[PDB]
């Protein structure tokens, strides 16, 4: 379980910082 | 440039940011502008997903390189599942492999001094079969991720 929650909360992290960079 | 997306220079972005977090010296004038760039955004990051994550964090138990290994696959499998890359996905992954380094640090039950090649290893691995297209497309290390990243 623990895996695949930090690999969703991963993403959900990236594409917020992503969107300070690709406007 | 245009061949900054395959494996040697994927593999040294890689063992660069884990030489960054293990605070292992390098030496010479210095890592290249794409990997100073890199380091200071990754680790700002890393420590973000440390603390946001922390307790699920502290239920993982990175005992040696093939834990590392898997666990980094299972999650990334999970991150990038929806198809979607971006340079901020891209970070992320750097993020994580200096998480599993310092785990590793502590709990790796027969640690070499070159763990960290390894883990950046498998790290370069998927970062090339994984996401070496969309970095060429986007203009790679140089002209993609540098140019949005590096300071205005």
């Amino acid at each position: 379980q623990w895996a695949r929650e930090i690999g969703a909360q991963l993403r959900r992290m990236a594409d917020d910082l992503n969107a300070q960079y690709e406007r | 440039g245009m061949t900054d997306c395959e494996f040697g220079y994927i593999y040294r972005l890689a063992q660069d940011y884990l030489q960054c977090v293990l605070q292992i010296p390098q030496p010479g004038s210095g890592p290249s502008k794409t990997s100073r760039v890199l380091q200071n955004v990754a680790f700002s990051v890393q420590k973000e997903v440390e603390k946001n994550l922390k307790s699920c964090l502290d239920n993982v138990n990175v005992v040696s390189v093939d834990t590392a290994r898997t666990l980094f696959n299972q999650v990334m499998e999970k991150e990038f599942e929806d198809g979607i890359i971006n340079w901020g996905r891209i970070v992320t992954i750097f993020a994580f492999e200096g998480i599993l380094i310092k785990k590793l640090l502590r709990q790796q039950i027969a640690p070499d001094v070159d763990t960290y090649k390894e883990i950046s290893y498998f790290v370069a691995e998927f970062i090339m079969n994984n996401t070496g297209e969309w970095i060429r497309q986007n203009g790679g290390w140089e002209n993609g991720f540098v140019k949005k990243f590096e300071p205005k």
